[PDB]
């Protein structure tokens, strides 16, 4: 009841998983050395050629 | 296919995949993955005259 951090283990293991998705959802912004990050202006602003 | 006729001197890079012009969206349209070859020769001295 009073000592925390005794439930070290399964706290990691729901950081991770929490981590991991919020990481894999950020990486949408990237650039990935296109023109930008979002598909409908590159397609509103160029032809497709 | 041979698809023949007669444009002006300028417009000739129009006709190509992927590209924008006067004839090239209401006269004459080239799908994108367009596979083949485009000839292209000056008709002065028959096509015009005085």
């Amino acid at each position: 009841s009073s000592t925390a951090s005794a439930l070290g283990k399964l706290q990691d293991v729901v950081n991770q998983n929490a981590q991991a998705l919020n990481t894999l959802v950020k990486q949408l912004s990237s650039n990935f050395g296109a023109i930008s990050s979002v598909l409908n202006d590159i397609l509103s602003r160029l032809d497709p050629p | 296919y041979a698809d023949s006729f007669v444009i002006r001197g300028d417009e000739v890079r129009q006709i190509a995949p992927g590209q924008t012009g006067t004839i090239a969206d209401y006269n004459y349209k080239l799908p994108d993955d367009f596979t083949g070859c485009v000839i292209a020769w000056n008709s002065n001295n028959l096509d015009s005259k005085v």
